[PDB]
Formats: structure tokens, sequence, C-alpha cells
DNA sequence: AGACACTACGAGTACATA
DNA sequence: TTTTTTTATGTACTCGTAGTGTCT
């Protein structure tokens, strides 16, 4: 062990607009910004392992060609971006003067924006406005609203949405035929379902898969990576009997060593992201597992404090 | 020296083949850093589950008996802020190492208790750093993990140690102590242990310095229930019986006398009382749900104090009034 | 007054004479002495029985103290100051005037104290009396459980309070339990006909005297302020129909019974919340209010046993919920509405 | 020097006076003792987590195990004791206890190898772990995990429920029991004799009976009795009368009165019956204690009334465990027993 | 706050003589509170459809872009009066659509939603709506939205929630359940979070049951109680009454630790007992005898180490049926200044 | 030798927290 | 249609007395 390869995740990161099977109109919408030019203000919002960093990569890196390194500034979350940096080297780099091409502008990409302080973001305005013809921002986040009104009023709001099954299926197949994997589809269907729309979970499970067992089964694909963590905890509340969620918690979730905490905020995490039941419903089951949370919480965390949570939630389903 | 380190410390693996319990995990990390495909790892899983140990053995592996030095350890113990991610974990990543030539290792162990901000500063050097460096997470919540840190790394799910691998370890112990263990001794010390190694080693420790005697005896599941003040079996079914069968007087006669002859927990007694009824098949589940919620309120009230002989009778009520609707 | 006549030694006491013997006992031998905790009704004479204590503990001066001003930081920039009253053989803190930041007080002076000595020109040990030990947090009495035990030979605690309920189990332990019973109605009234024979107050009746016990329930400090009250209005000739002064929130608190009972609606809930503020508003503490609206609710005589289980259900369940909670208007309201709801 | 010491003992409440300083004087916690005995001639002492009601002899067991251990020279060297009265944020455990951690043990002297054992490691003590909040506590994991071969941890607490999972995992659990009549009656009889206490035939049985599991209590409330058996000087011997007066324990004629008003009454009698009891400062939860003994151990009521009764006893417990005001839960309890 | 450069132009603005024009996105802001008597407000509101439709056609025919008025109104009311992303998101989306006119934009008006936080107000107007709890509404605006509703502003929801909870008319009033029962189960689930808020500000900062906090403090006593607005939204009292009653404890404190060398009571101890009395001892004399009770008072006051402002202060107590607010106007004003003549006059020991 | 630009460690002030 | 709230560690900004290398 002397040396060690790329990931997958990394080694195959598009480098080209055509190869990003996310929002086909939002990307459509990027290629033809970066033929044209005259790329504007933007803000691009979703969820982690969607296509977002790479996105904006892609798009600076084909609109500016060989001048990238010399006109885009990227500023991630690791380094510093107070309200010092957007006054001083921000700035800097807005009036820096740099001969491009009649189509093309300097830009400013700010990973993870949802970070920046208040200050920043609002000292960034008028150095966004004021250098608009020469300088343009591009921010990467996964919530918009942590982002002020006032800078998202000056630029376009691009929100990606979760990659359906049919995209990420056909980019693993992609990948598996780059790398001459040996598959099955009872295994890629397995990885779809353990992934939940996150395109770098799923190539990371796969290549995990792939040097752990070789073969690409549902049944390696099980045995290397559990079942997802709220859709056990989902079926363990809509149970319909108290027997059965019971059993549910103690093999599936207790048995396999999660723990109570993570057991009571995915419950509380899926009643109030739930739609089968009624509001009122609802309301009642969030409040007896926000009253098991409370117990959890003081150190009292055992699996009796569980049992009794699906006890009282079933007995509120008792009408 | 090493005589003198607990059995939980002494007893530390020091290889990857030294940690039992977890083969799905072992052999993939095994193949990983064979073919060199190693990702950045995310150990999830309960305490005593042999998390640490295992990444310990992995980087030894890697990096020789030079580990300590390669390897940039980081803790709960040392400060992990955002400025210490932005200084320390860069400057690590970004450069080279002093001794030899490979990729870098940062083990964030216990990383469940940095700041949100150290979390969302440190996905970006996970992400930039991936040529030259590695990420190891080790965690016993994933819930304390942002989703964006929880994505970029493998998740393996250490569960709790099964039968055979605490049995194993156990024998290994025995062979390398002058030390007997009866065969329901070591049933009982598996069914205290949650799949637990450090307990299994302190109750162990114990019950060998509670032998009075040059270890020319066995253990006997009397001593295991001496050392951990652990309810028996026999006197948690005597127990359960004079509540279910016998008179209010009776039962309340039976649990004093009970849990003031050997000197046992209301607490324990309620949890082995749990656990039997557990695979009692029952009536409507009205009583269950009564009895679930009635024990778990009395052991909540427990674990705040107050009369034990009140939570008693308590106790003793709730499974009369539980029981007294499956008829 | 309450002040003008109130006992300085152990041998000056009117009642409790079982109480007066066993703080004789205590005091006989007063430097193997433990730790003390005075609980009781409120206003019984706990607070003078402690300083009669001292009184046989040490010489004639503890009473001659003095108030100082002690200053502490806490983790942030943020500073206190509060008022100790000292002793040249004790001194009395009462961490009831600040909120959360007692623990620090209590653990800094403290420790102060402790490895302080003596000083000499004026036994071995320096009390210190703990004043309202209820209002301490758990986190105060859990650092003041080792402070107890570590330093045993230079401080030595007496711990004033009204109810043991808040006192965590390891300080009742930590501490000999002495408990102060409300006097009865006769030493009362026998108290009461010394001062006012030596205040000179004019008494068609004795029994009126009995009725001012009957009126303060054991206390006191209530009945000896509320018969000179009422000398004030009588002009310092008390009739045999003279009426008795209640102070105004108790009044106010009569008069919320009066409309929870005549009307049950939201409207008269909104009047009964601004009731409410206007009570806590004027230094009065919930807890208090609580009782006493409920004490007042089931004296009415138009509700039924089936009203008036329900209306203590309520009232204990929203007074463990004020005990759990800051937001005292919070549980009132709460409470309010429930007993609004139930009748 | 010695003499002054044992003067001071002499001059010292009956609690710090005969704390045990050996591992020998502590008389029914003998499970974890015999353990701390063994590995006393050994060097394998591992991180320990006391736990137990108040008053068990947790910080005794430890300060006598430390002092057989370390000798009264190297028990002020080898030590670090981080009580509840200190600030243990995340700061502290960070710095404080991780530099003492990582100090190398202290050189014993000639005097000290010749007697005691002197381990090769030292021992950091923390009383009163229920205070320590969630993240100092995780804070302490890697640091009591690392520097074993220096360091050994020692955690006191009486809730185990209020240290995180990782930590007890980490430390060896000693329960300690509750010191009942049984298992502490020989020591209360040592306290006795030595302090020559003229009491009765029932009485030091009857002591750790209103104790309900605490020594501490007990000698305290012994203490009392002598004191007032002192000054009284007419040679008698003290009753359990006499020593159930000073504890706080409700005369029998008065709860017998309670269980009548209880009985037979409605709302108004009992309410105010309960406002005149409430004038004797008595503690509700003595009252409650002793009605549930009264109710539980009486064999005159139905099996459903006593289940009822129970659970009512249970749920004021649990009320005033909280510092509710224990008028109004008293008057609550009493009216919901009274409505059968 | 007290240093920085706001008080600067607020005190800047007093004193020139050039024109100094301000222009700020949020006006009625704590730290905007020094501009409100000192400068000219003026208020740009929401432009009307037409000028911006206009405006939208020029740039279009301009642009070679195809648009008719129809959807120009929807993309205002979707925008919620910006100009600036109107003209955006027609740079942004002409690109690749040429026309939009009625069946591509459902998915433009989803795509460029403005997700901006409410007031403190309008956030206990939609929390109080009965429609958003109906069966319809909440399968239309969800749970989650209804705790990100909350997520908006932490600290005001829960107390506008409680302030005027019982200030409206109930639809969703259950078939056999009266307002006063829903009043009073929306009252116990806002004393239940603020037992979860006690939990979650204080030692080892529960701040993880905050989503809890959202529901029991605001989501459920406003859906126990939803319905229409009787009068109008009442800002939160319990602010303002806490900030009396800390300056009354305050003042109290000064009292007790001025007359603890007499009283040696507590705080509340005296308060409630000792107060009563010393109104008739004080005040009482004045209006029975003149102002030859003067030197009475004054004793005392001597006699327990009372001030002047501590008198004025202790009058400030009582309520109920005994509020000296009246009182202390009927006392004639030469026996007060008397009063206040002899206080600076005579020696007082501390 | 000394004055004063450059500077980096420290006390104070707020601001969030799913 | 509008004002406030105890505390606990992490984060960011600011003035700022201070310690030392340098130039008229
Ligand atoms: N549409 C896609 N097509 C191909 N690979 C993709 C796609 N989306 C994500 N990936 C893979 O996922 C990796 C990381 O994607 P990112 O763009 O960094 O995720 P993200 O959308 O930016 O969310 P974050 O960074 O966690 S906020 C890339 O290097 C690719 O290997
Ligand atoms: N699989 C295992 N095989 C052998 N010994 C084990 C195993 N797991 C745990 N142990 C023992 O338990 C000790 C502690 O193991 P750790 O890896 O530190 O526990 P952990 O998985 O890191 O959980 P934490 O540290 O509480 S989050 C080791 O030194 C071993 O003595
Ligand atoms: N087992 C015991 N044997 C003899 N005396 C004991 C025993 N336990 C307690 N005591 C007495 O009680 C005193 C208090 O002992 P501690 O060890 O402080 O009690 P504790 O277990 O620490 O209770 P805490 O501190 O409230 S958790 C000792 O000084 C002894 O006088
Ligand atoms: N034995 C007694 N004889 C006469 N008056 C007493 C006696 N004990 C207390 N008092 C009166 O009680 C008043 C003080 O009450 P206090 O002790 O402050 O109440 P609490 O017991 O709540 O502290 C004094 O003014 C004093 O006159
Ligand atoms: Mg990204
Ligand atoms: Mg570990
Ligand atoms: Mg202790």
């Amino acid at each position: 062990t002397l040396s060690l390869q790329l990931p997958w995740v990394e080694k195959y990161r598009p480098q080209v607009l055509s190869d990003i099977v996310g929002n086909k109109e939002t990307i459509d919408r990027l290629q033809q910004i970066a033929k044209d030019g005259n790329m504007p203000h933007m803000i691009i919002s979703g969820m982690p392992g969607i296509g977002k960093t790479t996105s904006v990569h892609c798009l600076a890196h084909e609109l500016l060609g060989r001048s990238y390194a010399d006109g885009v500034l990227e500023l991630n979350a690791s380094d510093d971006r107070g309200i010092d940096v957007v006054r001083n080297q921000i700035k800097h780099f807005a009036q820096k003067k740099l001969h491009l091409p009649p189509g093309k502008h300097k830009i400013v990409i700010l990973d993870e924006a949802d970070s920046m302080t208040a200050g920043a973001q609002q000292a960034l305005r008028r150095t966004m406005e004021l250098y608009s013809n020469s300088t343009r921002f591009a921010f990467a986040c996964n919530q918009s609203n942590k982002i002020i009104e006032p800078l998202q009023s000056r630029c376009a709001i691009l929100r990606y949405s979760k990659l359906s099954d049919e995209d990420v299926l056909k980019r693993l197949l992609q990948i598996i035929k780059l790398e001459d994997v040996k598959y099955t589809n009872d295994g890629l269907e397995a990885i779809i379902f353990t992934a939940e729309g996150d395109m770098r979970q799923a190539i990371n499970n796969l290549q995990s898969t792939v040097a752990g067992h070789g073969l690409v089964n549902a049944d390696n694909v099980f045995k290397i990576v559990d079942s997802p963590h709220p859709l056990i905890v989902k079926k363990m509340l809509l149970a319909s009997n108290l027997e059965d969620s019971i059993q549910i918690l103690r093999t599936d979730l207790w048995k396999k060593g999660y723990s109570s905490i993570d057991i009571v905020t995915t419950s509380f995490r899926v009643t109030k992201n739930l739609a089968q039941v009624k509001e009122s419903v609802r309301l009642e089951m969030i409040k007896e597992i926000g009253l098991t949370h409370m117990r959890i919480l003081e150190g009292v965390g055992t699996y009796l404090q569980l049992a009794s949570m699906l006890a009282k939630i079933h007995k509120l389903n008792n009408k | 020296s090493k005589e003198n380190l607990p059995w939980v410390e002494k007893y530390r693996p020091e290889t990857l083949d030294e940690v039992y319990g977890q083969n799905e995990v072992i052999t993939t990390v095994r193949k990983f850093v064979d073919e060199g495909k190693l990702p950045h790892l995310l150990f999830y899983g309960p305490p005593g589950t042999g998390k640490t140990s295992t990444i310990v053995a992995l980087a030894r592996e890697i990096y020789g008996k030079n580990y300590s030095n390669m390897v940039l350890e980081l803790n709960a113990s040392d400060d992990r802020g955002i400025d210490v991610v932005r200084n320390q974990i860069k400057d690590f990543a970004s450069t080279r190492q002093i001794f030899s030539k490979g990729f870098k290792l940062i083990i964030l162990d216990e990383a469940d208790a940095m700041t949100n901000a150290a979390q969302n500063a440190l996905r970006r050097v996970i992400e930039r750093y991936t040529k030259n460096t590695r990420f190891c997470v080790l965690a016993n919540y994933a819930h304390k993990l942002t989703p964006a840190l929880l994505s970029r790394c493998t998740r393996f799910r250490f569960q709790p140690l099964p039968q055979e691998a605490i049995e194993r370890r156990i024998a290994n112990v025995l062979v390398h102590e002058k030390l007997k263990l009866s065969p329901n001794a070591e049933k009982a010390l598996i069914e205290l242990s949650n799949g637990d190694m450090r307990r299994v080693l302190n109750v162990l420790q114990s019950c060998k310095a509670t032998l009075d005697n040059p270890d020319e005896d066995e253990i006997s599941d009397d001593v295991i229930y001496e050392c951990c003040g652990a309810p028996r079996p026999s006197d948690l079914k005597a127990v359960l019986k004079s509540i279910l069968e016998d008179d209010w007087g009776t039962a309340h006669y039976t649990l004093n006398k009970v849990r003031s002859a050997k000197g046992l927990a209301l607490i324990d007694l309620i949890e082995g009382i749990v656990k039997i009824l557990e695979d009692y098949e029952l009536q409507n589940e009205e009583t269950r749900v009564h009895l679930l919620t009635k024990l778990a309120d009395i052991e909540y009230s427990i674990s705040k104090g107050g009369n034990d002989q009140i939570q008693g009778s308590a106790v003793i009520g709730a499974i009369k009034a539980s029981f007294e609707n499956e008829t | 007054w309450v002040d003008k006549y109130r006992p300085k030694s152990l041998n000056a006491l009117s009642h409790n004479e079982e109480l007066t013997n066993f703080l004789k006992s205590l005091s006989d031998q007063p430097r193997d002495l433990p730790h003390l905790l005075l609980y009781g009704p409120n206003g019984t004479g706990k607070k003078t029985r402690c300083m009669a204590l001292l009184e046989s503990i040490f010489g004639p001066g503890v009473y001659r103290l003095k108030i100082d001003v002690r200053q502490f930081v806490t983790a942030s920039n943020r500073k206190l100051e509060l008022n100790v009253v000292s002793s040249p053989y004790h001194l009395e803190i009462t961490p009831s005037d600040m909120g959360n930041n007692d623990r620090i007080v209590i653990q800094e002076l403290l420790k102060e104290v402790a490895q302080m000595e003596q000083v000499d020109f004026q036994h071995r040990y320096k009390c210190v009396i703990i004043n309202e030990a209820n209002s301490l947090t758990k986190d105060a009495q859990a650092a003041l459980r080792r402070t107890m035990e570590k330093y045993s030979k230079n401080i030595r605690l007496i711990m004033v309070c009204d109810s043991m309920s808040p006192i965590i189990a390891p300080i009742k332990s930590r501490c000999l339990l002495i408990r102060c019973p409300a006097p009865s109605d006769s030493e009362i009234s026998t108290i009461l006909s010394d001062v006012v024979t030596n205040e000179r107050i004019q008494l068609e009746t004795k029994d009126i005297l009995k009725r001012i016990a009957q009126a303060s329930n054991g206390n006191l400090r209530v009945s000896l302020l509320m018969l000179e009250s009422m000398a004030l209005n009588n002009e310092l000739a008390l009739k045999s129909s003279s009426p008795i002064i209640k102070p105004d929130w108790i009044i106010v608190i009569h008069k919320l019974t009066r409309k929870i009972v005549k009307e049950r609606s939201v409207n008269s809930l909104i009047e009964c919340r601004a009731v409410l503020y206007d009570l806590l508003a004027h230094c009065i503490p919930a807890n208090i209010i609580l009782k006493e609206l409920t004490f007042s609710l089931l004296d009415v005589e138009t509700l039924n046993t089936t009203n008036k289980s329900s209306i203590i259900e309520y009232s204990s369940v929203f007074d463990e919920r004020l005990s759990l909670g800051n937001k005292a208007i919070f549980h009132l309201e709460g409470f309010i509405a429930k007993v609004m709801c139930c009748l | 020097s010695k003499l002054a010491a044992e003067q001071s003992l002499a001059q010292q409440p009956w609690v710090e006076k005969y704390r045990p300083k050996n591992l020998d004087e502590v008389t029914a916690q003998d499970h974890a003792v015999t353990v701390l005995k063994k590995t006393l001639k050994s060097a394998n002492l591992p991180h320990m987590l006391f736990y137990g009601p108040p008053g068990t002899g947790k910080t005794s067991t430890i300060l006598a195990l430390t002092k057989e251990l370390y000798g009264p020279d190297l028990m002020k060297s080898r030590i670090l004791e981080l009580n509840a009265s200190d600030e243990r944020g995340i700061s502290i455990v960070r710095e404080k206890v991780k530099n003492f951690a990582r100090l190398t043990v202290s050189k014993p002297s000639k005097h000290d190898l010749e007697n005691y054992p002197c381990p090769p490691y030292k021992i950091i003590i923390l009383d009163e772990a229920d205070s320590m909040t969630a993240d100092a506590q995780s804070a302490l994991r890697r640091t009591m995990e690392t520097y074993s071969g220096v360091t050994r941890f020692c955690l006191i607490c009486n809730y185990v429920t209020r240290i995180i999972d990782p930590l007890a995992s980490r430390c060896s659990k000693f329960r300690f029991k509750a010191l009942d009549a049984s298992n502490a009656i020989d020591r209360l009889r040592f306290i006795s004799e030595q302090e020559n206490v003229k009491c009765d035939d029932g009485v030091l049985e009857r002591i750790l009976d209103i104790s309900a599991g605490d020594l501490r209590r007990g000698i305290t409330l012994l203490q009392s009795a002598s004191k007032g058996a002192q000054y009284l000087g007419d040679g008698k011997n003290i009753t359990s009368t006499q020593v159930e007066e000073l504890a706080g324990v409700v005369p029998h004629d008065i709860l017998i009165e309670i269980v009548e008003k209880v009985k037979s009454g409605d709302f108004d009698e009992i309410k105010k019956y309960v406002n005149t009891f409430m004038k004797s400062g008595w503690s509700a939860a003595s009252v409650v204690n002793q009605l549930h003994e009264y109710y539980i151990t009486n064999d005159n009521f139905d099996t459903n009334f006593k289940n009822q009764i129970s659970w009512l006893l249970f749920t004021t417990d649990s009320r005033l465990n909280n510092g509710t005001n224990e008028h109004i839960q008293l008057l609550n309890l009493l009216v919901k027993i009274s409505q059968l | 706050g007290d240093r920085g450069g706001v008080g600067q132009l607020a005190q800047f603005c007093r004193k020139t003589s050039t024109p100094l024009i301000l222009i700020c996105n949020e006006r009625n802001l704590p730290k905007m509170r020094p501009f409100d008597r000192v400068c000219l407000d003026i208020q740009f509101r929401r432009p009307d459809a037409n000028s911006i439709k206009s405006r939208l056609m020029t740039i279009a025919i301009r642009e070679k872009f195809k648009l008719d008025p129809n959807v120009i109104d929807r993309l205002i009311q979707t925008t919620r009066g910006d100009i600036r992303q109107v003209i955006n998101l027609l740079s942004t989306i002409s690109t690749t659509t040429k026309t939009i006119n009625h069946e591509n934009i459902n998915e433009i008006s989803k795509a460029w939603e403005k997700n901006i936080a409410l007031k403190p107000f309008d956030i206990a107007h939609k929390m109080l709506d009965g429609q958003i709890y109906s069966d319809i509404g909440s399968r239309n605006f969800t749970l989650n939205d209804k705790i990100a509703l909350y997520f908006d502003d932490f600290d005001f929801t829960p107390l506008m929630i409680q302030e005027n909870y019982l200030s409206t008319r109930p639809s969703v009033l259950k078939p056999g359940q009266s307002h006063l029962e829903a009043v009073a189960e929306a009252a116990n689930c806002i004393s239940l979070g603020d037992i979860v808020e006690k939990k979650i500000r204080s030692s080892e900062q529960l701040w993880s049951l905050l989503p809890l906090h959202a529901v029991l403090s605001s989501v459920y006593p406003a859906s126990k109680v939803a319905g229409h607005m009787a009068g109008r939204i009442n800002f939160t009292a319990w602010l303002g009454q806490n900030s009396k009653s800390a300056k009354y404890y305050r003042l109290l404190q000064e009292i007790h630790y001025h007359t603890r060398l007499g009283t040696s009571t507590d705080k509340i101890g005296l308060r409630l007992d000792y107060l009563p009395t010393f109104r008739k001892r004080l005040l009482d004399p004045f209006l029975k005898q003149g102002a030859d009770a003067i030197s009475s008072v004054i004793e005392v006051m001597d006699d327990y180490y009372l001030t002047k402002e501590d008198w004025d202060s202790i009058m400030e107590f009582f309520v109920g049926p005994d509020v000296t607010t009246a009182i202390i106007k009927k006392i004639p004003a030469t026996v007060k200044s008397g009063f206040t003549r002899k206080y600076n006059s005579m020696t007082h020991p501390v």
C-alpha cells in the first residue's frame, strides 16, 4: 500500500455540461448561456449530491476557456468569507482589469453561500451591482432562505430537484460501461433505492459494492448497505398492530445498533413529513414523539421508552 | 508495561485480524486498502463496537509502526472549531508527508460533537483535497452530522457484536489469563452485554478479582451476578410469579425480601421484568399499552430519584392493573 | 411593630417550648455541631430562632451586623453585585436575588470564606445562613453538596427554607432537619395580648385577638402586622367588630375568583389574563397566586365535590407545570382556562 | 501534626469524625471494595463509575482506596479531585483535565515504596458527575481512553442516567446498595458504642428504618438523639419515639386521623383538616411514605383499591420530586384517594 | 448597537448644509430607531401592474421576445413587486423559450417563487388562519410549511400566538366542543411548549428540541383555535409586562436591602406583608393629620433607613382597591413640599 | 539614541442555534 | 399592527493598549 486511486465520484466527475444527467431544463439553459455568453448572476439551490457545484464549475470552464485560472475566483466555506474578505479581496477581483473575449465575463463562484454571514452578504450587494458589466456572481447553496432577499433579487434562481430513477440509472449504466463491471438489474434497483435521489451517494455505494464483492447484486448491496433509515421508521409508525411495530423496532432498528436519539429523531421527521393520516393525528403523534424525545435527551434512552412511545401512538390511533 | 493497563485497554486490537464481530466491514476495508481504492469512510455505530480499534488497526496496516506520525487524529478531546479546520486540516491536506510517500489519513474520531460551521467548512475540504488525503469520520449518532457531510463518505454500520464473536474474544481472554469460566456463566455474561466488549472485559476483570483465590476454581453465574449486581433469572421469575399470582401483601413481601437480601436495584428488576414479559403472548393489546406506559413512567421517575418502596409498589400495582384487563 | 418586639435569645421565645429545648440541646456543645436546615411554614419564626441559636453559640454581638457589597464576574463581561449581611461571627447569604448565576456566587464566596480564617479582637468556625434555600437551583445545590463536606471545620451552614420539596436529597442528608411548626392560635393570642399591653392598645373584647390568629393561619408575621394595621384604622383602640384588613393582592385574588365563578367565557378569560398580568407585574410570585386562587375557588359554596376535585387536580398539574416552566403566565392562564372549562 | 488531626476529628461532627479511612471500615458495600482490595496488590485499576443512592459511601470508598494506594504523602500529589463546586465545562475538561492526564506520574519517595504499593498511574476523580454537561462528558472520552497508561478516571454520581452511554461503557460500573438496617446495624452499633450512646433495644434498627438506605442521615440522627439525651442528663436510654419525633416522622395518631378523614368525609372537612395539618410543619414526602406503608401493608383493602392507591402515591411522589407546593399536592392526593 | 455608524449618521442628519438622502430596505428595525423623527420618511410601495406591463412589452419587442399581457399579472404577483427579478426572469427564460403565454407559466412560477420570511405579524395571521387547517388546505400548506412559518422567526411566533390565540372566532371546532374547551387545550399546549422552551434555552443547550417547540408552542394551539380574526392582531404584551415586573423587582430589592437591618425578612415576605403596613405608616398620616405628621413619617422612615426615592417607589406596588396614583395627587401640595424640604434638611444615617 | 509606522494578541459586543 | 427575555459554546467584528524593528 503505497499510493491510492481517485474515487469514481471525482474521477468520473463531469467536465462538460452534456455529461450532467440532472434537470434537463436548467442544464440546457446553462448550455445555451455558455454558448451565447452573457452569463448573469445566479443562485443554484437544491439537495446534496445532485450536481450543483459540478454544474457551475462546468459552466465557468466552458465559458472562460483557457482564461479560467485568471478569470474565475472560487471561494468555498473552507476559506474565510467574512465582511473583510468581501470588502477587500472580492472587490479587488471585481475591480481587477482583464481583457476577455467580447462575450465573456469574470466569474465569482461562492460555494456554500448559505453559510456566509449577514454582513458579508449585505456588503456583496453593491459589490455585485457596481461591477455587473465585468464581474458575475454564481452562488451554490442548499437553502435559498439563508440568502437575503436583496441578494436574491439581483440574480436568477435555479432550484435543482431530486434525480429520478431514470437519470441515476442512466448515469450508473454509463459508469459501468466505462468500468466494465458485472452487475444485475436487482442490484442496480437496490442501489437506486438506497440512494434516494443522491447521485454521489449512489456512485459511492456502487464503487463500495464493486470493490468489496465484485458483482453488483441486490444481496451484496443489502449486505454492505443497510435499508434506508426513514423508510423502516415510516413502516414502524404506520403499522396497524402494536405487536408488528414493536417487532419492527426490536429487530430492524434496536437489534442493528441504531441509537434511541436517531430513532426518535427519524420518527419525528417522518411524522412531520407524513401525509397518510390527518393533521390532528399527526400533531398528536408529534406531541408524543417529543414527549419521548425529552426523556431520551435526559439520558433515559432505552428500548422501553420507544416501546411506550409506540404504544401511545397506537392508543392514539385506537380512536 | 501493558500488564498495568485495564483489560479494556490491554486487549485493544492492534491488527485487523483481532477485530471480531465486523466481518462484512473488515473484509471490504481490507479489499479497499489492497486494491488501493480507499474512499472516505464513515464508521457509524454504538459505543464499544470497535470503530476506533478498527481505524487504528487500519492505519497501522497502511503505514506500519509509523501510524502515530503519518496520520492526523482529531477527537472531541481536542478543540475542533471552524478555525481549527481552516488551519490544521487544510494545511495537513494541502502539503505532503514528512516521513514517507503515500496518501494522508485524517481520523475525525467522535465527529458527532463538531459544530455545524465546522462541518460546513470541512465538507468542501473533503471534496477539494481528495487525491492526496482521506477522511474517516467516527459517529455514534448519525443525526448530529449534516446531510452534506453525510453524503460524501461511504457509510459502514458497525452492528452490535453477536454471540459468536463475544464468545471467541472471551475464549481468547481465558487463554491469555489463568481463568476458567462456566458455560451458563458465559451465557449470562453474553446476556448482560448488549454487544459491548468494554462491559464484558470490565466485568470479567471484576469477577477475576472477585474470585479471592489463586484462580484454581471456576467462575460461575453466582460470581457474575454478585459482581455486576444484576438480578438472577430465578429471583426475577419468582418476583414476577408472586406479582401475577400471589396477594398484594405476599407480592410486596416477596419483592422486598428479594431486593433487600441481594441488594438488587429496582431499575434492574424493571428491565428484567420488561424483557421477560416481552415473550408473553397476551390478549388485546390494551394490557400491553398500559404495561409499557406505566413501566416507562416508573423508569423515568426512578431516573430522577424518590422513594424506592413507593416505586416498587407502583410497579406491582401497574403490572397487576395491566394484567387485570387480560381476562 | 414586629421588629420592636422580637426575641433575641433562646430564653426569650414564647412558643414551641419543645423546639426551644431542642435548640438548647443542640447549642449546649457548640463546636460539635453539624449543618442545620430549618423548614416549616412561612412566618413561624425560624429566622429569629436561628439568630437566637447563634446568640447561644457566640456572644451577643451576633446581632450587630453590617451590609457590605460584593461583586462577581460571570463567564462573560456581565457583572453581578449583591449585598452580604455579615457579622463578626457569621454571615448571611440569600441567592434568591439573582437568576441562574447563584451557583457561581455560592461556590466562589463559600470557598473564599472556607479558606479564610476568623480574626480576633472582637468559637472556631464561621456560620453561614442560607436564606430561602428553595430558590437555589439544582446546579447550585450540587455545587454546595461537596462544599458542605470538604470544609466542615470552618463553615457550618444553617439553611432557612419553607418547604424541602425543591431541596435535593443529598443536601437533605448532609444536614440535620429541624421542623418549626406554626404556633397555635393560643400562643399567637398570648403574644398579641403582650404586644397590645406594651403598645397601649384599647380592647373592649379579647376574642378579637383570637380572630386575628384565625385570620393569620398560624403566621405570626401576618398576625402582628395585621394587628398593627387594624390598630391604625381604629385609632389605637380596637372595637368589638373591627374589620380585618386583608392585603390588596388577596382582595384581587378574591375578586378574580368571583369573576371565575360568575362568568365562564373567553371574554372573561381576557380580563383574567389582564388581572394576572397586573398581579405578576407588582412583585407577587405565581406559585402563591396559584395557591391562593385555588384555595379561594375551593371555598366557593356554589360548586360541588365533582368541581372541587377537578379544580385541585388541575391546580396540582399546573403547579408542576409552573415549577417546570419560567413563563408563569403561560401556566396561570392555562389553569384558569381549565377551571373555566370544568365549571 | 498527628495529634492536631486527631483532636480536630474528635471535635468534628459524627459524619466526618467516623468517615471510613480504610477499605475495611466500609460495612455493606463489600462487592466493590473486594475488587478494590484485590486490585490493590495488582496494578490494573480500571476506570470506575460509582453510582447509587446518596450516603452509601462512594466518596468515602474512593478516598480510602486512594489513601491505601498512595499513602498520606503521595495522596496530595497523585490525585485530581474535581467536584461540582468547580467549573467543568468543555474548556476546563479540555485544558486542565487533559494537561493533568498528559502529565507524568510523580516520583515516589523512599518511604513511599516501602509501605505502599505506589502504582505507576494517578487518579482523576470527578465527584457529582450528574452536573457535567453532555459535551464536556463526551470530551473526556479520548482523554481517558488514550492516557490510560498514566492516569485513571473515577466518576461518581447518584443518577447513572445523567452520564452519557459511551462514558458509562468505558468505565466499570459499581452500584452502591442502600444501607438498610440489616447491613448497617453493625456500623450503627459501633458508632453508638464508640460514643457511649445509651439507647434502647429497637432504636438503632429503627433509625436506619427512617433513613431508607442512608447511613449519613442515620449517623446524624444518632448524634442528634445523643445530644438531646446528654442535655437532659437523666441517665435514661433513648427511645424510638424520641428518635422519630426529631426525624420528621408523623405520629401514628395523626396518621390514623388522616386515614379516618379520608375514609369518612367529603371535600370540605378533608380540606379543613389538611389546612390544619399543614400548620404543623411536616414534610409531605414523609407523609406520603407513611400513607403508602399504611395502605399497602394493611390487610383490609381490596386489590383493585391497592393498585389505585399505589399509582396515586407514585404520581404524588413524582410531582413532589419537582419542588411543587406541598399543601396543594397533599390535598390533591388525599382528595383523589378519598374518591374510592 | 450603541457603537456604530448608524448613530453617527442619525446625528449628522441634524446638522448638515448638503442634502442627505438615505436608502434602506427595512424601516421598522431597532437599529433604524434613531431615524424615527429626524428625516423625512418616504415609502416606495408595490408598483402598479400597468407601468410594469408596458415596460415588459417594450423590452420584449426590443429583445425579439414574444409575450402576451395576460401573463404579466401572474409574473408580478409571484415576484411580489420586484421589477428587477421580473427582468432577470425574462432574460433567463427567454434564451431557451421564446414564447410564454399560458402553457409553461405554471412551472415558471413554481420555479421562481419568492421564498421570503414573513413579518412577526403576518406569521400570526397565517398561523391563525382556519382555511390552512382544513382538509383541503392541509394538503396544500403542509405541516412542514407550518413549521417553517414558525422557524422564520422563532423568538416572537410563540409569544404572538399566546397573545392573540383567544381573540379569534374558531372555524375548526369539532362536533361537541365549544370555544372554551379549544382555548383550554391550546393553553395547555402553550404551557407544554413553555416547558419545552425552558428546557431548550437552559443548561445543556438542548436546541435540537427547537422543532418540537415549533409544534407545542405555535402549531398545535393555532390548530386548536384556527379560524377568522375577530378584531385586530394585538402585539404581544408579555415583553412590556416582563420589563415592568423586572424594574419593580429591582426597586423592591433595593427597598429590602435598605430595610434588612430592621425587618430580617425576605423580598417576597416584605412585599406581601410589610408594605400593607408601611403604606399606612407613611402615607396614611398625611390624609388625616395635615402637615404636622411630618416628623412621625420622617422618624419611621429613618428607623428603617428609607429614602425619598424609596418612599416614592413603595407606593407603586399596591394594586386593586389600593392605588396611590390618585391619593398622592389628593395630598395638598403644601404638605408634599414641606416633606421634601424637610428631607434635604435633616441628616439621615444612610 | 529615539519616534513613530506596522503590527498582532487581547477585552468587549453582539448573533445564531433546527 | 411592534419590543423584549435567564443562560452556554462557537463564530465573527471591533477597537486597542501594547512590544518591538525600524528611519529622520
Ligand atoms: N447530474 C450528475 N451527473 C453525473 N454525476 C453527478 C451528477 N450529480 C452529481 N454527480 C456526482 O456527484 C459528485 C458530487 O456532486 P456535487 O455537485 O458536488 O453535489 P452538489 O449537487 O453540489 O451538492 P452539495 O455539493 O453536497 S451542496 C460529482 O463529482 C459527480 O461524480
Ligand atoms: N470487535 C472487537 N473485537 C475485539 N475487541 C473489541 C471489539 N470492539 C471493541 N473491543 C474492545 O473494546 C475496546 C474499545 O473499543 P473501541 O473501538 O474504542 O470502541 P468504539 O467502537 O470506538 O466505540 P466508542 O469509542 O465508545 S464511540 C477495544 O480496545 C477492545 O478491547
Ligand atoms: N458504607 C459506609 N460505611 C460507613 N460509613 C458510611 C458508609 N457510607 C456512608 N457512611 C457515612 O456517611 C458519610 C458520608 O459518606 P459519603 O461517601 O460522602 O456519602 P455519598 O455516597 O458520597 O453520598 P453523596 O455524596 O450525597 S452521592 C461518611 O463520612 C460516613 O460517616
Ligand atoms: N418566640 C417568639 N415570640 C414572639 N415573637 C416571635 C417569636 N418567634 C418569631 N416571632 C416574630 O416573628 C417575626 C419574624 O418572623 P420571621 O422569623 O422572619 O418569619 P419566618 O419564620 O418566615 O422567617 C418577628 O418580628 C418576631 O416578632
Ligand atoms: Mg455543492
Ligand atoms: Mg472511539
Ligand atoms: Mg459523594
